[PDB]
């Protein structure tokens, strides 16, 4: 009551402009009492920001703050009996209305958890209000501070800075947990330190529930067992075990019996049960068509480009939407093309035979606009029909292409050329053949693939390339594109989509299909040799799994010949195993499926089990997968037919086992060529959820809906606590119930108590102690437009348009000015299609619904005969309508097809109109827009509009005025959800949500849990805490590279040394263990910090893994309706249907630990328990083990004293390891020859090269932004592929796949482009910076033109070094540009003008000259910010070949142009400058018209020389010397040997030399570093500092001697 | 020398002639004498007797 005099005069400076503040302040000044001062004189600051978001958008604030049901009843609208909410601002007109709520938060943690609750509360208001006959538009207003306009930002902080004392004085002069969350809400801008102590200062109340937890949860643990009592337990235990359960046969391991496995594998693989055929081509359906192409044509023109030119003009003339529909703007340029066709018929004698069957038209066929084959005669019907429908059709559209139009055309007469129907019949009767047939839904002759010569098999892969490319760009077709003719044994094909593909110089083929999209198709392939058509079959697939072969004949034949050449030790074996690998390689690519992926993965477990000496007992009952079709057998007879062939013959077939091992492991990885995509996601999520739920109800723990804030009912609780003490049940000496979750609590007692004493190899010492936008909903992950965005941007667009025609009164929408709003903020007729074609079908089918509900909203904005019974209303219309509740969600499969035609076919009434009226005034769209598909041929969308038209949708309160939990909703800024008083299980605020997803791994789907925002913050604490705990440990290797390196160095020396090394794994290491186990481990740890040697309190961690015990895992919504239609998870649902029938949406659990959440907090558990088991064998079997762990994989290397007699050790280790629910999967192998660790298979005496992962990863990962960025990633992966010593030739042929995919992309060529060919040593010594010098000095092959710029580099570099300054102010002379900096430097070094004459005339055409290539400041800033700060490939390659041929290159003036217009803007300059390398290097005279793009190449050659002198050498300068047999397969290891002329430690030194380069660029955003930093900021293609701040990162290269004695030499 | 098993065939233990830098069995000695005299594991010549 000390500021009570100040406060009334403090806020007198807010003028009551309306009635909103006037009655508020007259009841404020008349009440001098602090009991209502801090409620009613506090409700004005909530009233003050509320006006800001209602002054902002179109709004009327609720000054009465009352219900929604009676705010509609002040109008004449009947009562809909709504749910009860209070809106905080509205704007109503007609039959639509705008709700807005208002709330302001500060921290990100409890702002999104008001947004998500408010949005869920408003979007569950429609379902009673859709039935009211009205739609609404909801918005929310997030504010991250107080930014009012009606106050001036200097009085509001005085409010919260002087009312911050008045409540402490008010409750000290005179309610408990409604106090300090009000403090944390009324607190200032909180850049708030959040840590382990943030938990510490809350209340920690109780429930009388957690005692029953601790009654099962801490009891048997005392943790202080004496260290001489454990030995007397362990010797008794082993003596019990060996005599009890071993010798009566319950051991998990055995002695492998090396003959039985090869008989087992033949009975595994060669399906003599099945009735498949012996020939491979007959069974598969696409190898059939490949064999028909490659032996129908292998044993064996100005009007063309005129036709192509005018058709390529037709392509650009379609993409405008100017002819008021999409139908006559097909037929019009159809008419144009057919008149121009008959305009060639009248020119020559023979053109339509010799040059048109040789090209573009086969027997009764025509090629035109999109890709459509049209097959003449139906046009002649349709064109005559069109001129019948309108008497004078081409009189206005004949040259409507002038007005409101481009009026840039070359169509001379064919605009107006009325086609003589009596003229085309001569042509149509001339060429007639059989119409195309396309199959839906017995003898053999195929020349026996092993009996074809060694040349024409390449003619299989070459044809696979040409068919596969037509498969690939069969996505490029427009996705909207309705055909002209709509409508299952065998169909004769009227018109279809198609591609072309060339084989020789006379003939093409074809590829016919009916559906557009990215989904599966049903193709067919014909030929056309010289005009004659010939069918060759029909197959059925999906495109986007075929990116791999697309240009890769020489790739897939260099690695299949690299690999066979390994077997030059038995020539007769090699000539057999050769052509049986190649049919395998073909057959896998020709059949990408999960099953023939998984089986090919499952053979590296077999192979270690055949070289090593003990396998698990259950493995042969796990290598089998049921071949669902008769194509997965063709691979499962040839892999097995290879494994029987060269693993073991009946003789001594083990001459060189190592190459057999290498060569067969590379077959087991040759799996990997199938693209990891999980072929459909609505059959993937069901397998993901069903893989999650199976180990839970088997142990019986899963629940239904918790309350999500603390409390649990008793019945829900008791199954939790019963699962808890069933978890800790597990008596120590019973051999039944061993594969069961839980821990033996008496044994964990020993495990933790010996850790207390310092006798393990780890110990609780613990240095440096640890104690210091759009956000989605959680029922749909993997998708790219969740439910909440998709109404948000719609309602925002509604508000953005609803105002802009009430600023003037237009009251008419332009149908593209309403499609400019969405299509901008999701991602002028050329601008729209410039940014429309860069979508994906997944977004197109969302966009169409957005167009729908936006236009329905605007149609509702302006508004204020059912007797067509052919098919009844009675049980068809109203039934499906009420079942689906929307017209919007109607399916098509309740009816037939023709009723969609005929119920559309009622005549015109007031429901329709004519004259389609692109002006489109508002108030007529409900009858205008349906005519747009009355006149266009489609029917179903017109059915939906005609159905949506016709109405077919139907003092105590002074004690209560202080903030109680009923008085929460009085404020917006109250912050209802703030963490105030945490409980044993929750945090008073939430319940730690999660969410579902898979991961798209190679063999099987790995799951992945999505967390929310608070959950990540509370998981970082535990995870980084345990990371610091394990930081002081000695044997973990997850995040430390160095210990992982030491383990690798150990395994290498130890396989060479006669040891016995195991290799374990753990089946469901993720979903088995429990957070309560981590509770029961942290109860009895010590962790004495060496600073203050004391047992620290981990109650900051012990009270928060209790939260991790009780997570709320959601379910995917796509499986909430997929099990709803129609399998033990489905049994689990349909037994929770027989309860109170709520849908089961929330599953609290016992035993989750989803992979990647509590990840490092189980890595030490797999180290603590591993060392405990590691001690149990030093004392009971007198050996010395050492046991690494990477939280999912192990290896425990064992020395033995003084050969598999000691099975006893290993099985007993398995029995102990089963006692802590670390189960051992049957995938493991233990022996003495092979050991893996994280897929690095370490054989005796060597390392295994593993070729076919690197090629198979390099052919993928074609990511597309700029075609030099795309030629960087593949240079990196070619550095890794030569890190393991493949060869040069395969690297030299990835570098033509990547090159031609750019040349195919319209780009043309440039001297940088893809990386070079024939490169040999420049992988070991040098970066991309070294190789671009070798690419450019390959052009000047006489080397008489760039030795002199190296002479200038010698004269500059020996003088720009130390001991001399000699213009160290060159920071400006480079910044002039590129044309004259070389003229500065050269005449600085000195020669004539004639040298500058013979140098500056060489020019390359740039296209990233002024700006960069645009497809919706250099790269140095965006790289250095990354040191400062901290969908398929084959649908991401089509967006690089569709938005590159378009208007995409720019000048410095504002605008863009084409590439061809530039490449038409060039002369011919035959005089020996251009004839050095054509279309690469130009003259200077030939770039006379376009001269704003010609930069020299010699400028960047000098730039690269002066960069590589910085980074290495003084041998970038010398003349490249001429290079100087061994067996092909002797490779050895090399080191880099780079001679670096800087000083190290550049992690900071680069930023402090950017003041001395550019002050404004550092403002907004050593000894030789600075000369080569302006040689990088001026262009893009150098890339220097990303190779200086890091290191080479391999440094361990292995190379073949026949790739190392052949290389060159550049000494000094 | 290194480990006491065969460098080529890995599964033999007795009657092993110590080659240049690797152990080797009498069985797989003969399937290298017919192809060459130079070995294909160490790429260095081997004892004859
Ligand atoms: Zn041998
Ligand atoms: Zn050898």
């Amino acid at each position: 009551d000390e500021y009570v005099q100040e406060l009334k005069g403090l806020i007198r400076k807010h003028i009551p402009d309306r009635c909103e503040f006037a009655h508020q302040k007259v009841t404020f000044l008349s009440q001098v009492h602090p009991s209502p001062l801090l409620t009613e004189g506090f409700k004005l600051l909530s009233s003050l920001v509320e006006l800001e978001s209602c002054e902002a958008h179109a709004c009327q604030a609720n000054t009465d703050q009352r219900f929604v049901d009676v705010i509609l009843s002040d109008n004449g609208i009947l009562c809909p009996t709504l749910p009860k909410v209070i809106p905080d601002g509205f704007k109503l007109t007609g039959k639509t209305l705008i709700l807005l709520e208002t709330f302001v938060r500060v921290n990100p943690d409890e702002f999104e958890k008001k947004w998500k609750a408010d949005m869920s509360k408003l979007l569950n208001l429609k379902h009673d209000l859709q039935k009211s006959g009205v739609t609404l538009v909801p918005i929310v207003d997030g504010r991250s501070n107080y930014n009012n306009r009606f106050v001036a930002d200097w009085v509001i902080e005085r409010m919260r800075w002087l009312l911050i004392e008045i409540l402490k004085a008010s409750k000290s002069m005179l309610e408990d947990q409604e106090y300090q969350r009000l403090i944390h809400s009324l607190s200032n801008v909180k850049n708030q330190s959040l840590g382990l102590e943030n938990l510490e200062h809350l209340k920690r109340n109780s429930l009388d529930y957690d005692e029953r937890l601790n009654e099962s949860l801490f009891i048997g643990l005392k943790g202080d067992i004496r260290e001489s009592t454990v030995r007397e337990e362990l010797i008794k235990l082993k003596m019990w075990f060996k005599d009890e359960v071993f010798s009566k046969g319950l051991g998990k391991f055995k002695l492998t019996d090396r003959r039985e496995l090869l008989e087992s594998l033949s009975s595994l693989g060669a399906h003599l049960d099945s009735d498949v055929s012996s020939c491979p081509f007959c069974n598969n359906k696409l190898m059939e068509i490949v064999y028909n192409v490659t032996f129908s044509s292998v044993e064996r023109t100005n009007i063309e480009k005129h036709y192509l030119s005018v058709l390529s003009l037709c392509n650009k003339i379609k993409g405008l939407k100017v002819f008021n529909t999409r139908r006559n703007t097909l037929l019009f340029l159809d008419l144009i093309m057919v008149n121009l066709m008959v305009d060639i018929s009248e020119s020559c004698q023979d053109a339509i035979e010799s040059l048109r069957k040789s090209g573009l038209i086969v027997g009764q066929m025509v090629m035109l606009v999109n890709d459509r084959v049209l097959d003449i005669l139906e046009a002649i019907k349709l064109i005559r029909k069109k001129i019948g429908t309108n008497p004078n059709w081409v009189k206005n559209c004949s040259k409507i292409l002038e007005r409101s139009h481009p009026e840039i055309w070359l169509q001379l007469n064919t605009l107006i050329r009325q086609p003589d129907f009596n003229s085309l019949i001569s042509i149509a009767q001339y060429l007639v053949s059989d119409r195309p047939i396309m199959r839906y839904s017995k003898i053999c002759r195929h020349k026996l693939f092993q009996e074809m010569s060694s040349f024409e098999q390449m003619r299989l892969f070459k044809t696979l390339s040409s068919i596969s490319l037509s498969l690939i760009n069969s996505m490029k077709t427009s996705f909207s594109s309705r055909l002209l003719v709509n409508e299952f044994g065998n169909v004769r094909l009227r018109e279809c989509y198609a591609q072309r593909f060339y084989l020789a110089e006379s003939l093409v083929g074809f590829l016919f299909y009916q559906k557009t999209g990215e989904r599966s198709r049903c193709y067919s392939v014909y030929l056309s040799d010289n005009g004659v058509m010939s069918e060759q079959g029909s197959f059925y697939c999906d495109p986007k799994r075929f990116f791999l072969p697309v240009f890769s004949d020489e790739v897939l034949a260099g690695m299949c010949e690299e690999m066979t050449s390994w077997l030059d030790f038995d020539t007769g074996l090699m000539n057999d195993t050769g052509p049986i690998l190649r049919l395998l390689v073909l057959a896998i690519l020709c059949s990408p499926s999960k099953r023939n992926q998984t089986f090919l993965q499952g053979l590296r477990y077999f192979l270690m089990a055949f070289a090593n000496q003990i396998h698990h007992i259950d493995l042969i009952s796990k290598l089998v997968v049921e071949c669902k079709s008769s194509s997965e057998v063709v691979v499962q007879r040839l892999a097995v037919g290879l494994f029987i062939r060269l693993l073991g013959g009946e003789s001594d077939a083990s001459s060189f086992f190592s190459r057999r091992f290498k060569y067969l492991l590379n077959v087991s990885y040759l799996c990997h060529l199938i693209t990891k995509e999980t072929p459909d996601r609505l059959t993937d999520q069901i397998k993901c959820f069903e893989k999650f739920i199976e180990p839970k109800v088997k142990f019986g723990c899963a629940v239904v809906n918790p309350s999500l804030n603390g409390k649990l009912t008793v019945d829900q609780e008791d199954i939790m606590i019963n699962g808890l003490k069933k978890f800790f049940s597990k008596s120590l000496r019973d051999t039944e119930d061993v594969q069961t979750p839980g821990v033996c609590k008496e044994l964990l007692n020993y495990c933790v108590s010996l850790f207390n004493r310092g006798k393990l190899k780890v110990s609780g010492e613990l240095k440096n102690n640890p104690f210091r936008v759009v956000i989605p909903k959680l029922d749909e992950l993997g998708n790219i437009l969740s439910t909440y965005d998709k109404e948000k941007l719609v309602s925002a667009c509604v508000s953005s348009m609803a105002e802009r025609f009430k600023t003037k009164g237009r009251y008419n929408l332009d149908p593209e000015s309403t499609d400019y709003l969405i299509l901008k903020n999701l991602t002028s007729q050329e601008e729209l299609s410039l940014m429309y074609e860069t979508l994906t079908e997944e977004q197109v089918e969302s966009f169409n619904e957005i167009k729908y509900d936006v236009q329905v909203a605007l149609a509702k904005m302006a508004d204020n005969s059912p007797f067509g019974v052919m098919k009844e209303i009675r049980a068809e219309v109203s039934l499906h309508e009420v079942k689906d509740f929307d017209p919007d969600v109607l399916p098509s499969d309740v009816y037939k097809e023709l009723c969609d035609a005929v119920y559309k076919s009622s005549e015109k009434c007031n429901f329709f109109l004519e004259e389609v009226l692109d002006v489109c005034p508002l108030g007529l769209l409900l009858k205008n827009l349906t005519t747009s598909s009355y006149m266009e041929e489609e029917y179903f969308m017109c059915f939906k509009y005609l159905l949506i038209q016709g109405h077919f949708d139907q003092a105590d309160k002074l004690d209560k005025s202080y903030f109680t939990n009923a008085a929460l909703r009085n404020l917006c800024f109250y912050s209802e959800d703030s963490p105030t008083e945490f409980t044993s299980i929750s945090s008073n605020s939430g319940n730690l949500k999660f969410g579902l997803s898979y991961k798209e791994q190679v063999g099987s789907n790995r799951e992945l849990y999505v967390g929310d925002l608070n959950t990540k913050l509370m998981t970082r604490l535990v995870e980084d805490f345990s990371e610091a705990v394990g930081n002081s440990m000695k044997y973990t290797c997850l995040n430390s590279e160095k210990e992982f390196e030491r383990a690798i160095c150990d395994m290498k020396m130890a396989v060479n040394n006669g040891d016995l090394s195991c290799s374990y794994d753990h089946s469901k290491w993720g979903p088995t263990m429990s957070p309560a186990l981590f509770l029961a481990l942290l109860q009895m740890l010590e962790l004495r910090t060496p600073v203050d040697r004391s047992k620290i309190d981990l109650d900051s961690v012990k009270s928060i893994l209790k939260w991790h015990l009780h997570k709320v895992v959601e379910v995917p919504i796509n499986v909430a309706e997929a099990y709803c239609i129609g399998s033990l998870s489905e049994e689990f649902f349909h037994q929770t249907m027989q309860l109170s029938g709520q849908i089961p949406s929330h599953i609290m659990s016992v035993l989750d630990m989803g992979q990647g959440i509590l990840h490092n907090t189980s890595d030490l558990y797999g180290l603590i328990t591993e060392q405990f088991l590691c001690y149990a064998l030093d004392l009971l079997y007198d050996v010395i083990p050492v046991s690494y762990t990477s939280s999912d994989d192990q290896i425990t290397l064992v020395k033995t004293p003084s050969a598999a007699e000691w099975l006893e050790m290993i099985c007993f280790h398995e029995f102990l390891s089963s006692k802590l629910n670390k189960f051992v999967s049957p995938k493991s192998v233990i022996g003495t020859f092979v050991a893996e660790f994280k897929s690095r298979f370490f054989v005796m005496g060597e390392e295994t090269p593993l070729l076919t992962k690197f090629v198979s990863a390099a052919l993928h990962n074609v990511k597309c932004k700029t075609p030099t960025q795309l030629s960087e990633t593949i240079d990196t992966i070619c550095d890794q592929c030569i890190a393991n010593g493949v060869s040069t030739k395969i690297v030299a042929r990835i570098s033509k796949r990547v090159n031609q995919l750019i040349r195919y992309s319209g780009y043309g060529d440039t001297p940088f482009g893809a990386i070079e060919d024939q490169d040999v040593k420049d992988w070991v010594d040098g970066s991309r910076g070294y190789r671009l010098q070798r690419k450019i000095e390959a052009i000047f092959y006489d080397d008489k033109e760039t030795s002199f710029i190296r002479n200038c580099a010698r004269k500059v570099f020996n003088d720009i070094k130390r001991g001399r300054i000699f213009e160290e102010n060159l920071i400006n002379l480079i910044g002039r540009g590129g044309d004259e900096a070389l003229t500065g430097f050269l005449q600085y070094a000195g020669c004539s003008e004639q040298e500058v004459n013979r140098v500056l005339n060489y020019r390359w055409v740039n296209l990233s000259s002024f700006g960069d290539l645009r497809l919706v400041v250099p790269t140095l800033i965006k790289t250095l910010q990354s040191k400062l700060s901290r969908s398929s490939v084959a649908s991401g390659f089509i967006g690089f070949c569709k938005s590159m041929g378009s208007k995409c290159v720019r000048d410095g003036k504002g605008g863009f142009l084409y590439i061809k217009e530039v490449y038409s803007g060039i002369n011919v300059c035959i005089c020996e400058i251009c004839a050095l390398k054509p279309k690469i290097i130009y003259c200077n005279d030939s770039l006379n018209k376009v001269s704003q793009f010609s930069k020299p190449i010699l400028w960047d050659y000098f730039s690269l020389v002066l960069t590589n002198a910085c980074e290495l050498g003084e041998w970038v300068f010398s003349t490249v010397k001429e290079p100087q047999l061994n067996n092909q397969n002797f490779f050895w290891a090399v080191k880099p040997k780079v001679v670096r002329q800087i000083e190290d430690q550049l992690g900071m030194n680069h930023v402090l030399q950017s003041i001395r380069r550019n002050y404004p660029v550092l403002f907004d955003e050593l000894k030789f570093l600075d000369v080569c930093i302006a040689l990088d900021m001026m262009n893009e293609n150098l890339g220097i500092i990303s190779h200086l701040l890091k290191t080479r990162d391999n440094s361990v290269y292995i190379v073949k001697q026949s790739d190392c004695a052949l290389a060159h030499i550049r000494q000094s | 020398y290194g480990r006491y098993n065969c460098k080529c065939c890995w599964f033999a233990d007795t009657n092993l002639i110590t080659c240049n830098d690797h152990y080797l069995c009498l069985r797989c000695h003969q399937t290298m004498l017919r192809n060459s005299e130079l070995c294909h594991i160490c790429w260095k010549p081997l004892p004859t007797s």
